[PDB]
């Protein structure tokens, strides 16, 4: 059991890190073609 | 262990939950801006 949740625990900090990493450029995107 | 590792995952789903309706929103926002 522990074995299968810390899996999920680091694929799920991944996707986090993903995420996050896409919406600092969305933003950075977003406030570009804005103004 | 066991509750400790099903509290983080909890904790992290729900985190990406926000992101991932952040990113939709921001490619909705960015879709627009450059149309």
């Amino acid at each position: 059991k522990v074995k299968q949740l810390k899996a999920k625990v680091e694929e799920l900090k991944s996707k986090l890190w993903h995420l996050k990493n896409k919406v600092a450029r969305l933003k950075k995107k977003n406030a570009e073609c804005k103004a | 262990e066991v509750k400790q590792l099903e509290a983080e995952v909890e904790e992290l789903e729900s985190e990406l939950w926000h992101l991932e309706n952040e990113v939709a929103r921001l490619e909705k926002e960015n879709a627009e801006c450059e149309a």
